[PDB]
């Protein structure tokens, strides 16, 4: 019926990916379910889980999260999503450390940050044909 | 691909990091406020500017801002 | 352009796109950009522009036709 | 590459030009003017006093010819990969290389001979449309004179 | 005669002759393809007869509305687009048998989806099956009516030549 | 999907219809391009400022050319408040029969002038076609100066 | 009426004045 | 019938009403799909087959859309533009490239024939507008056969095409509240949300609310 | 039973199985077309599009055009032939920018088995990546493919204005 | 060649083959790599 | 009201936010800034605002229309 046996046994829906995921990018999504619940697929419709491994692809990691972020009511928490370049270049992208990103963990650096308040940016006159 | 910044009124409280719909922002550890985090930016090239990070942010005018800059597959939002 | 915003221009813009990709004898062509909906500043200018331009010319045409048709 | 492509057509392009004399001299060349009912008002030239100068139908014909000419032009261009010579050059052609103030003198079918030829024939519509327009007189006017009264006899 | 589709109430696996006890596989597969294009002609051919009877507004009317006597009135350029229309589709159908699984009559290549058909498939073929048998006596019946008698079908019930 | 904005890179990069869009819209803002200084600011805007003038003076070349060839300057001259100024001829092959005679003034179809341009030009003195025509050629050469 | 001599010269300059144009068209770079 | 400000006022007046509860019918659809929208009680039902395929009617109806509104309309100014250039024979006229409508004239004259063949228990047609004769009370004509010809071609065509685009937008709006390849979440957004922000190049009006919005303007239009 | 199947038991693709996306006349249908007829060089693809094209393309303007005659008319069948043959030259033109600007490729079904094999570390694009292995997805194949597609349909407009003429004398 | 002829020689040129080359050299452009 | 709705239906609540700010500064000024801080409609009510307006507008244009023209003849 399906290519592979832990697809969740899903109909196929006119919104999946397209030839962009591909030639570019496609993103992967694996989670254990305990039960085989019937849950939204963030492209279609209605899917059904398996009592066990599941995988789901999608065109976008907007779209694996939402799934995932739909999982986590099913009390579902094991949930990882990794990207695929056009051949099999897996790259682990949401449980980045393990943890999720709303859990401090050490071995985390602070990107972006800047040591002071919105008030102290510099005039952007001062930024010219820089 | 967008701008992220965060800054150091930032009070730890998480807000912005569950409501990103592209895991872009994580907490990290920091000792500049109560809780102890602060949030970073490390993934802003999956950084869509849906601005919802923002959005969630209690301090008084913002601590993390997004900038919108240079357009990308990932930061437009094509699923084609 | 000025009262629908975009939102609603690009999931019109990607079921498009779908119909062009998964259509034979069509296939065989397929665009170097990516076709997306109008930005809104962009969506603003055109709106702008045209509001702007149908008023020039409208005005134009009625202020000389009446001018010649009235008075000979 | 342009100045060979120029001169075959300046060497046919004389030709033609007799062709047209003859023709005219010789009682072808269809008379009167475009019927404007026929092909609409854009054959139209002037309207004097309630006449309409038309386009006339030797213009048209003249231009039915150079269309057939120029559509066989438009093939061959897109046509490169079934030509010998194309119109434009490859990525990676070099342009054949100038031949300089005298091409090598080299008779019957060769690259030089054509050169040659084309260049002199390009030169010859330069004098011609020169001389035409400092005395003042038609194309085909000048080149009655210049083969004695032999064409347009 | 075998587990083919087609067998029904009346008279199941109606093959009185033996027509079907003798012949291989690809003998019986090649008269099913008879059968079900038989059928399929002849039900156009009976709405077609009936329709053209009580309503023909082509041609700017004319073209009577007794069948066998319009097959001599179409201008003849219009009998020739049918035929060619007629052959491209059967070329297709030619096409079409030979793609891996191909069934006799199945040009809508159902087997791609129909694997281990269930009863309410059987039963639907049989109803075209059978629709066909029917439409090809009537359409029998119409064309030796119609030149025995020589009015057409609602003209000759209308009368009450029966 | 790349060179086309040269001035910005991060438009070139862009895989979207937008790029094609946005290098329309910023191709004048000189300030914003990649790779900029103020002393290519200043050039780059003094170029453009010659070859607009230049514009400039082919437009206006443009109308008395257009005024001489086809208009009827000569014959306003004479009878300035009865006979209505042409601005330039038409040959439009979508005309039918009754546009062309509708629209047609003296000898070609032809729009009225509502420039106001041979009040204008007569005012300053001009008499003749011959002097409209002076008028474009010198014009002429002044936009081959400016760029 | 103007001839065709004045026509032709004018659309000559103006070629003239055309090739200046792309020549500081260029010069304005791509 | 003879008051004709009554006539005209109630046909304007129904008509207004039923293209405003035909939008209402439309937003309190999408109002379902996002908040009493179960997906585990309606596993490969018909409101799960119309989602899953959901592009492919949008994108068909699109097509239809594009098709009706170039038509009708392109014939409206093709038309214009032919009587702007003098060209009387080349329009979308009666006395020029006629479009009769044929299937409702048949129409008309099956109804004008009812009684005695197909209705033979009536005296007259059921209504004059579809052929008979001219009924007048006091002077005043009460019904009369409503001839149709290439003039009410275009208008019908017209009527179709706008009615095609209300749908269009209303059938988006329910078909996509729920989620879509922009915004993955848009149930969770709500029924009533302005957009989810300026990314994805801007994210305006995607809720179908806003798909409510621009079909009631749609549906003036069409009115 | 099931009419509607997802698409080579993918789930996850934006298509579906439906008895016309997939079904045996479709494939047929599909696959009797020249643009997917097996057995066909780039050139005979174009040729057979370019006659199709232009016979049916000179219709419209011949019958609908700004010189119609509601009887025959030399005039109206030339004016019809030119407008289908300069438009068969505006899509030769599409065709031969779109083919410049879109592959860069001269022998396809290759490149991305020598990628795929003796790895492609270079600008990509090129070595690697390669949409579509068809011949008509290479520089001299689309080049061919536009050729065919003018001359052919040159040939079926003069071929169709012919027997305009002669079903509108001799019938 | 009168000076009436003028018109029809270039109205056709400038407004149908201008736009045609036009087009093909800023799709070229606008379509191009590095 | 139609050409009303226009203001509505074209602009966007943060210039009307940003004009509130400086009435409220003129207020403040003279001491009579309500307690209940005003603020420009939202998104959605300011489209629905536009979109009521241009209904109002066009349908009364056309019912005004309607009955004067069917009531006079
Ligand atoms: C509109 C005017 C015009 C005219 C009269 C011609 C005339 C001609 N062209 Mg030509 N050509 C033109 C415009 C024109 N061209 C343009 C604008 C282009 C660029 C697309 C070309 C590209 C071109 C090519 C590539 C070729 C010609 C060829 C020819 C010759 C074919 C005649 C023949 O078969 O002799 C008998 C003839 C010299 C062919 C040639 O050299 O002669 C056979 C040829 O191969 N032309
Ligand atoms: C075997 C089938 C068949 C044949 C040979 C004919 C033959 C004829 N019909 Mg006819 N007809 C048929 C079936 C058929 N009919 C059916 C089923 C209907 C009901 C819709 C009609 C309704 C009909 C009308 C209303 C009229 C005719 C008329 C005519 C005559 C002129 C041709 C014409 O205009 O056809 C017109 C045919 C149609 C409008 C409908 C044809 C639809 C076809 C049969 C179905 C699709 C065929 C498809 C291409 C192939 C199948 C695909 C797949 C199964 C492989 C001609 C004698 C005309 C006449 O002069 O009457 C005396 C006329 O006015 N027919
Ligand atoms: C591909 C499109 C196409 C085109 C352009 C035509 C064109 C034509 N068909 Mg036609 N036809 C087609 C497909 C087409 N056919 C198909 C697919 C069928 C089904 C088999 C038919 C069946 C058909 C019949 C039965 C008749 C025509 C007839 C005609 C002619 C008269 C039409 C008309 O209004 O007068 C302009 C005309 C030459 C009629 C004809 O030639 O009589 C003079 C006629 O009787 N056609
Ligand atoms: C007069 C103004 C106007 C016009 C022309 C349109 C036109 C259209 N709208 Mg609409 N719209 C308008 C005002 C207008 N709208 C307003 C004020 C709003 C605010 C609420 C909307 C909101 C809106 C929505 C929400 C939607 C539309 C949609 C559509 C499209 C329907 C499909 C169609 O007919 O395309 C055909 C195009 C036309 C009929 C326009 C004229 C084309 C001419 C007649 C033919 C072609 C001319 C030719 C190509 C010219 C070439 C020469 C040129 C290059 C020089 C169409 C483009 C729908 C859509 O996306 O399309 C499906 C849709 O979902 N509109
Ligand atoms: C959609 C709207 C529309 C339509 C249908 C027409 C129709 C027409 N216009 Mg027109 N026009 C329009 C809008 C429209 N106009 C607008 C908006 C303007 C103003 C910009 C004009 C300005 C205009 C002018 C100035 C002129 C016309 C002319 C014409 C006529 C000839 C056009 C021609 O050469 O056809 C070319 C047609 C084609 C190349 C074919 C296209 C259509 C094909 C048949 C589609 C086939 C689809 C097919 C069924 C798909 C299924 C295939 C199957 C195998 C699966 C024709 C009657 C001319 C005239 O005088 O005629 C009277 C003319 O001079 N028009
Ligand atoms: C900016 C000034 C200007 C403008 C707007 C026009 C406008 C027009 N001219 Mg024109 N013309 C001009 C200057 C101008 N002219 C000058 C200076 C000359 C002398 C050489 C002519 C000689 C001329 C002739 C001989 C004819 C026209 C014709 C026409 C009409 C059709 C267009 C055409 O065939 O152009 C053709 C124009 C030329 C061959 C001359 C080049 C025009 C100038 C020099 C270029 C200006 C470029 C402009 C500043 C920006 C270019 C933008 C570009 C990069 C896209 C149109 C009304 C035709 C007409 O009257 O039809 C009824 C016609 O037959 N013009
Ligand atoms: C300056 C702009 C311009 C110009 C000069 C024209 C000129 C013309 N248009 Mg046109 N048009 C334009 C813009 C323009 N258009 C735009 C922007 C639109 C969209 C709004 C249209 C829409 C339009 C329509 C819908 C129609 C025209 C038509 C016509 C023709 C007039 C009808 C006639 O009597 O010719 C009769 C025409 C002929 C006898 C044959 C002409 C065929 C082409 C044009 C000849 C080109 C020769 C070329 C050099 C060949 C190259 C070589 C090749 C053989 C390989 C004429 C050629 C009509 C027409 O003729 O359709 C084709 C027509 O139906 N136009
Ligand atoms: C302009 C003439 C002036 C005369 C005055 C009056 C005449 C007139 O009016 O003419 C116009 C006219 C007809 C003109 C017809 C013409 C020019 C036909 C030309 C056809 C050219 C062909 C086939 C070229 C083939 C070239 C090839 C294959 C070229 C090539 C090669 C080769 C050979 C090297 C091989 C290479 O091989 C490889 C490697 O590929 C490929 C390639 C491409 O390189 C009729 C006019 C009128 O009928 C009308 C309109 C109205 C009537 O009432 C009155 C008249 C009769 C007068
Ligand atoms: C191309 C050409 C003629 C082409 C003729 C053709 C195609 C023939 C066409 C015809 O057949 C058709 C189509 C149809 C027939 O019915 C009509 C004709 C007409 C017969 C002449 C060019 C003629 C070209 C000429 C004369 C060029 C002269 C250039 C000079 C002097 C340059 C000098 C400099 O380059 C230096 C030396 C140093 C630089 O630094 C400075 C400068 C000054 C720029
Ligand atoms: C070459 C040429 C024509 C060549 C024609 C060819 C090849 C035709 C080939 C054909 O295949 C076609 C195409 C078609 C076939 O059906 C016919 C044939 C025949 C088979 C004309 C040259 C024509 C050349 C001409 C007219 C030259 C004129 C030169 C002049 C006036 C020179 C003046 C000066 O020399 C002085 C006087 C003093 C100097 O100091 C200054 C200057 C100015 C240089
Ligand atoms: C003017 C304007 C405002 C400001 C409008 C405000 C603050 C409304 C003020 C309403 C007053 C306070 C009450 C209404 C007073 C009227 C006189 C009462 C209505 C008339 C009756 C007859 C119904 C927005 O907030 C806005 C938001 C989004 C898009 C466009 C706009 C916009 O255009």
């Amino acid at each position: 019926k399906l290519k592979q046996s832990d697809f969740p046994k899903f109909e196929g829906s006119t919104g999946g990916w397209l030839s962009a995921a591909k030639n570019e990018e496609k993103y992967v999504i694996i989670w254990t379910s305990k039960d085989a619940s019937l849950f939204e697929m963030p492209t279609g419709g209605t899917a059904k889980m398996n009592a066990g491994n599941n995988v789901a692809y999608f065109a976008r990691k907007e779209q694996c999260l939402a799934l995932g972020s739909q999982l986590r009511g099913f009390k579902i928490t094991n949930y990882k999503i990794f990207r695929i370049y056009p051949p099999l270049d897996i790259t682990l992208l949401h449980p980045f450390d393990g943890v999720f990103p709303e859990k401090v963990n050490q071995g985390r650096s602070p990107v972006g940050k800047r040591d002071a308040s919105i008030g102290g940016n510099p005039n952007p006159a001062s930024l010219k044909f820089q | 691909s967008h701008t992220v910044k965060i800054y150091d009124t930032c009070i730890g409280c998480t807000q912005c990091v569950r409501a990103c719909p592209t895991d872009v922002l994580e907490m990290v550890p920091w000792d500049g406020c109560k809780a102890g985090q602060i949030a970073s930016a490390p993934r802003t090239e999956d950084c869509v500017g849906c601005k919802r990070c923002e959005t969630a942010c209690p301090t008084d005018f913002l601590s993390v801002r997004v900038y919108l800059g240079g357009e990308t597959t990932r930061s437009l939002g094509l699923a084609y | 352009f000025l009262i629908s915003w975009r939102g609603y221009w690009q999931e019109l813009i990607e079921t498009i796109v779908w119909a062009h990709e998964r259509t034979p004898l069509a296939n065989l062509v397929r665009w170097k950009d990516k076709p997306v909906a109008l930005s809104i500043v962009q969506a603003r200018l055109v709106g702008l522009a045209h509001f702007t331009i149908g008023y020039v010319l409208t005005y134009a045409a009625f202020v000389i036709a009446s001018t010649i048709g009235k008075l000979g | 590459k342009a100045e060979r492509w120029n001169g075959r057509h300046a060497m046919f392009g004389w030709i033609v030009l007799l062709a047209t004399g003859y023709a005219q001299a010789h009682g072808l060349l269809p008379e009167g003017g475009m019927d404007a009912k026929e092909w609409g008002t854009w054959v139209i030239v002037s309207t004097t006093n309630g006449e309409q100068v038309t386009i006339p139908a030797a213009r048209a014909a003249i231009a039915i010819g150079h269309l057939h000419f120029g559509a066989v032009g438009v093939f061959a261009a897109y046509s490169k990969n079934s030509v010998k010579d194309r119109l434009l050059l490859e990525p990676g052609e070099k342009d054949e290389a100038p031949a300089g103030l005298f091409p090598a003198l080299r008779p019957g079918l060769t690259k030089e001979a054509e050169m040659l030829n084309g260049r002199v024939a390009m030169l010859g519509l330069v004098a011609l449309v020169a001389v035409s327009a400092a005395t003042g007189q038609d194309i085909l006017s000048v080149i009655d004179q210049g083969l004695g009264g032999l064409l347009l006899k | 005669l075998d587990g083919m589709i087609g067998s029904s109430a009346p008279f199941k696996n109606f093959d009185p002759l033996g027509f079907a006890a003798k012949a291989d596989q690809k003998t019986l597969n090649k008269y099913r393809e008879s059968e079900l294009k038989h059928g399929r002609v002849a039900m156009l051919a009976v709405l077609g007869w009936i329709v053209q009877e009580f309503w023909h507004p082509l041609y700017d009317g004319k073209l009577s509305s007794n069948p066998l006597k319009a097959l001599t009135e179409v201008p003849l350029i219009g009998w020739a687009q049918i035929f060619v229309a007629i052959n491209v589709i059967e070329y297709l159908q030619n096409k079409i048998k030979e793609l891996p699984g191909y069934r006799p009559g199945d040009y809508l290549g159902t087997w791609e989806w129909v694997e281990q058909s269930d009863e309410g498939w059987d039963s639907y073929q049989t109803k075209e099956l059978n629709n066909g048998r029917l439409a090809m006596v009537a359409i029998a019946g119409l064309i030796v009516q119609d030149l025995i008698t020589g009015q057409a079908a609602l003209e000759q019930i209308t009368a009450g030549n029966t | 999907v790349y060179k086309f904005p040269k001035f910005s890179k991060a438009l070139a990069e862009d895989p979207s219809t937008r790029r094609i869009w946005y290098g329309i819209a910023t191709a004048h803002d000189f300030e914003s391009h990649d790779a900029m200084t103020e002393s290519k600011l200043y050039q780059k805007i003094f170029a453009s400022h010659f070859g607009h003038i230049a514009i400039i003076f082919l437009w206006t070349a443009g109308n008395l050319f257009h005024v001489a060839w086809q208009g009827n300057f000569e014959a306003w001259i004479l009878n300035p408040l009865k006979v209505r100024p042409i601005a330039h001829a038409i040959w439009d092959p979508h005309f039918g029969q009754a546009a062309y005679k509708a629209f047609l003034k003296t000898s070609s179809p032809a729009n009225l002038a509502l420039s106001g341009v041979y009040e204008w030009w007569y005012t300053i003195g001009m008499r003749t076609n011959n002097d409209l025509y002076q008028g474009s050629f010198f014009l002429i050469l002044l936009s081959s100066l400016l760029l | 009426m103007i001839y065709d001599s004045q026509v032709y010269i004018a659309l000559v300059i103006a070629v003239v004045a055309s090739v200046l144009a792309i020549r500081l068209g260029a010069t304005l770079y791509n | 019938a003879i008051d004709y400000p009554t006539q005209l006022s109630l046909f304007t007046h129904h008509v207004w009403i039923g293209g405003f509860c035909i939008v209402g019918g439309a937003a309190h659809g999408a109002i379902f799909f996002v908040r009493d929208y179960n997906a585990a009680n309606n596993y490969n039902n018909l409101i799960d087959r119309v989602i899953r395929h959901r592009d492919a009617i949008i994108s068909h109806l699109n097509w239809v859309c594009i098709f009706l509104g170039c038509h009708s309309f392109g014939l409206y100014v093709h038309n214009d533009t032919m009587r702007a250039l003098g060209r009387s024979q080349d329009l979308f006229s009666d006395n020029a490239i006629a479009l009769k409508p044929i299937f409702a004239q048949f129409i008309q004259n099956l109804h004008t024939l009812a009684p005695g063949s197909t209705a033979p228990n009536a005296l007259t047609t059921v209504s004059y507008a579809f052929g008979g004769d001219v009924i007048s009370v006091g002077s005043k004509i009460a019904m009369m056969p409503i001839s149709l010809g290439t003039a009410d071609f275009l208008v019908h065509h017209i009527h179709a095409f706008t009615i095609h685009v209300t749908v269009l937008i209303l059938l988006k709006g329910v078909l996509y509240s729920r989620n879509s390849r922009l915004i993955p979440d848009k149930a969770n957004l709500g029924f009533r949300f302005p957009c989810d922000g300026p990314g994805r190049g801007g994210t305006c009006q995607v809720s179908a609310w806003d798909h409510v919005f621009l079909g009631l303007f749609w549906m003036y239009n069409s009115i | 039973v099931s009419f509607i199947k997802p698409y080579r038991q993918d789930p996850f693709v934006g298509h579906l199985a439906t008895p016309i996306t997939t079904s045996a006349f479709t494939r047929a249908y599909l696959k009797v077309l020249p643009a997917y007829r097996p057995g066909l060089t780039p050139l005979s693809r174009g040729a057979e599009i370019g006659f199709t094209h232009g016979y049916f393309l000179i219709g419209p303007f011949y019958t609908y055009g700004p010189l119609r005659s509601v009887e025959f008319s030399l005039t109206s069948l030339a004016a019809g032939l030119l407008a289908a043959i300069t438009l068969l030259l505006i899509l030769t033109v599409g065709l031969s920018i779109y083919g410049q600007v879109t592959y860069d490729v001269y022998d396809n079904a290759l490149i991305v088995k020598l990628v795929r094999q003796m790895v492609g570390s270079e600008r990509t694009q090129d070595l690697p990546q390669i949409k579509g292995t068809s011949e008509l997805d290479t520089v001299l194949g689309w080049q061919k493919f536009s050729e065919g597609f003018f001359s052919g349909g040159l040939i079926g407009s003069i071929v169709a204005a012919v027997g305009i003429a002669l079903y509108s004398t001799y019938l | 060649m009168s000076l009436d002829l003028l018109p029809s020689f270039f109205v056709p040129l400038v407004g149908l083959v201008l736009p045609l080359f036009s087009i093909i050299g800023l799709f070229l452009y606008i379509e191009k790599e590095n | 009201i139609w050409a009303f709705s226009l203001m509505f239906l074209f602009s966007g609540r943060g210039y009307w936010q940003e004009l509130i700010e400086s009435i409220v500064w003129a207020h403040n000024k003279l001491k009579v800034a309500p307690s209940i801080q005003p603020r420009a409609l939202s998104i959605t009510q300011g489209r629905a605002v536009g979109v009521a307006h241009y209904l109002l507008g066009g349908i009364g244009t056309t019912w005004a229309f309607f009955l004067a023209r069917i009531i006079s003849v």
